[PDB]
């Protein structure tokens, strides 16, 4: 999803879907940084 | 027009990225393994 060599145009977004899986994100400090996140309807502590 | 009690001034460099990082009920590396804010912290937070 993030190290994907393509990304779509804003027009036709991609809308992939997900299932069967844990959702560890820490596995992400490494590799990328992120200069916005933000969260709707739930409070990022308890992502986990 | 106020007088302050138990002034402390933490300080640190980071990236420009992760500045956001620093304020209560946060995520991610620098808020996990570095540096965490109280829930009901009082102060001021300065970054440049
Ligand atoms: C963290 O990312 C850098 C970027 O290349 C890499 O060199 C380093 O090995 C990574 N950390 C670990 C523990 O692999």
């Amino acid at each position: 999803v993030f190290n994907a060599t393509t990304f779509a145009s804003v027009y036709a977004w991609n809308r992939k879907r997900i299932s069967n899986c844990v959702a560890d994100y820490s596995v992400l400090y490494n590799s990328t940084s992120f200069s916005t996140f933000k969260c709707y309807g739930v409070s990022p502590t308890k992502l986990n | 027009d106020l007088c302050f009690t138990n002034v402390y001034a933490d300080s640190f460099v980071v990236r420009g990225d992760e500045v956001r990082q620093i304020a209560p009920g946060q995520t991610g590396r620098i808020a996990d393994y570095n540096y965490k804010l109280p829930d009901d912290f009082t102060g001021c937070v300065i970054a440049w």
